[PDB]
């Protein structure tokens, strides 16, 4: 039964304290601004680096192999970007991990208020 | 809990029959055995400042604005004067008795020697820890890591 199923799957995670909530939005927006600061570095699009983050977070080749028979080239327009942003100084590097964890927290927020 | 640092170059007047005589005194390290309850003798005039440090005391002697001198009172060397009160030269600043060891939170680096007869002056460069607590709120998030060495005017939280 899928009905009780969903309810129990969302009942597998605690909600959030006011603290957890505020902090969530905080780190999330810090990652969203981090990407924005990355666009000003290697000179890429706002959403490019953004999605490419999910390409290493939301999963391996499963995220770009089925958004329809066409989304955007995985080995071409992405892999080059996964290594283009890879050679940057310590100044720019942290703003990447802030994008990974920042965008990560988003999911936590959704799961929480689910 | 941020434990801050405080640096001061202060002098001391203690007889030579005391003077544990070391270039470096750790916290609680015994200093100046003495004989009798020696009266700290002010070598300058001015108004004092009593800044109480744990067991120890500190006397800033200044005329008007600028400081004329700074004195260090080891643990058990007791203040004879009230902060801000006007004093004179040779006046009975403080009194040590027997032991009068170094304070428990403070160190001593780069000692000095000025010795005249039964008495001796020691200029010690003293640095201690004057900690303080900060209550964090949900409207806040800590930045700096645990057990980190912080700068001046640093964003903590």
């Amino acid at each position: 039964d899928p009905v009780r199923q969903y309810l129990h799957e969302i009942g597998q995670v605690p909600l959030l304290t006011l603290e957890e909530e505020i902090d969530l939005a905080r780190k999330v927006e810090e990652g969203m601004e981090a990407i924005k600061k990355l666009s000003e570095a290697t000179g890429l699009d706002q959403e490019l680096i953004r999605e490419v983050v999910r390409a290493k977070i939301l999963g391996t080749a499963r995220i770009q192999k089925i958004p329809g028979l066409k989304e955007k080239p995985d080995p071409k327009t992405v892999e080059e970007v996964d290594g283009k942003l890879k050679s940057l100084p310590k100044e720019l590097k942290r703003y990447l991990h802030i994008a990974r964890e920042g965008e990560a927290a988003r999911q936590h927020l959704i799961e929480a208020n689910l | 809990r941020v434990d801050y640092l405080r640096k001061e170059r202060a002098a001391l007047r203690i007889p030579l029959s005391a003077w544990v005589e070391k270039e470096a005194y750790r916290p609680g390290e015994v200093l100046a055995e003495l004989s009798e309850p020696y009266l700290f003798r002010a070598e300058e005039s001015g108004v004092v400042e009593l800044k109480d440090l744990a067991e120890g005391h500190l006397i800033y002697l200044r005329q008007e604005e600028e400081v004329v001198a700074r004195y260090f009172l080891p643990a058990g060397m007791t203040p004879l004067v009230v902060e801000g009160e006007i004093v004179e030269v040779g006046q009975p600043l403080a009194e040590g008795k027997g032991l009068l060891r170094l304070p428990r939170h403070m160190t001593a680096k780069e000692v000095e020697a000025e010795e005249e007869g039964d008495s001796v002056h020691l200029t010690l460069f003293l640095e201690w820890t004057e900690p303080k607590d900060y209550k964090v709120a949900p409207h806040m998030n800590v930045i700096v890591p645990e057990g980190a060495k912080v700068q001046a005017g640093e964003k903590i939280v």
